[PDB]
């Protein structure tokens, strides 16, 4: 399977924008079939956004309108915040689940630390 | 670049139980899934057991289901591997490792970035 491939960590800017890559080499037989982010919720995580068949949900108002996941270039499911707050600070991941062409499902995921700074 | 550091390796009878743990430097222990693998006398080296950055969910290879637990407590910075009914065939290197899986893939060594040195551990009857 395809390689996610992230950066341990990413800074933005309080109240500017900033992406959080997650991108994978698309892989002959792999098919992206289901992709998360999700953020940490004290001790586990709780779900930001899903695309799946039917497109991206983002479906808590404090995300919606304001995140957007990459969906132009395949294997590239980054997610840009528009207009960070500091309680966004936290460790998000990002999961793809492919299928191979068995029928079988494999899933992945990685942690990436945000951080917030006041100023540049 | 965390550093991982194992301990509590040794000799142990067959039937017996052993406790390994392994420290992690720096700050940013719960940014990562831990795991053990181990590698015996001429064999690949193999999954042992993994845990999420949270201390909440557990992996573990059939081979040692049931009688090894994996926990962690992330004010210590570390990981302990509590080994029990232990069998000669569990002998091996030992080796801690950290990566940055979250729930997913916690069996495959390439889900690591950081591996220790390892600690001997030795079974006998």
């Amino acid at each position: 399977h395809p390689t996610l491939k992230t950066p341990e960590s990413v800074t933005g800017t309080w109240k500017g924008d900033v992406k959080i890559q997650c991108i994978y080499d698309p892989l002959r037989g792999y098919r992206q079939v289901l992709v998360k982010w999700l953020v940490r919720h004290g001790s586990d995580s709780v779900t930001i956004f899903l695309r799946d068949s039917t497109g991206d949900h983002i479906q808590q108002a404090k995300y919606r309108g304001r995140l957007k996941v990459s969906h132009k270039v395949p294997g590239d499911v980054s997610l840009q915040i528009n207009t960070l707050q500091m309680d966004d600070r936290n460790h998000y991941t990002c999961e793809v689940t492919w299928q191979t062409p068995d029928g079988n499902q494999v899933i992945r995921d990685k942690i990436i630390e945000l951080r917030v700074r006041k100023y540049n | 670049q965390v550093q991982l550091v194992e301990s509590g390796g040794g000799l142990v009878q067959a039937g017996g139980s052993l406790r390994l743990s392994c420290a992690a430097s720096g700050r940013t222990f719960s940014s990562y899934g831990m795991g053990w693998f181990r590698q015996a006398p001429g064999k690949e080296r193999e999954f042992v057991a993994a845990i999420r950055w949270n201390g909440g969910s557990t992996y573990y290879a059939d081979s040692v289901k049931g009688r090894f637990t994996i926990s962690r407590d992330n004010a210590k910075n570390t990981v302990y591997l509590q080994m029990n009914s232990l069998k000669p065939e569990d002998t091996a290197v030992y080796y801690c490792a950290a990566g940055r899986w979250d729930k997913y893939g916690s069996s495959f060594q390439d889900e690591y970035d950081y591996w220790g040195q390892g600690t001997q551990v030795t079974v006998s009857s």
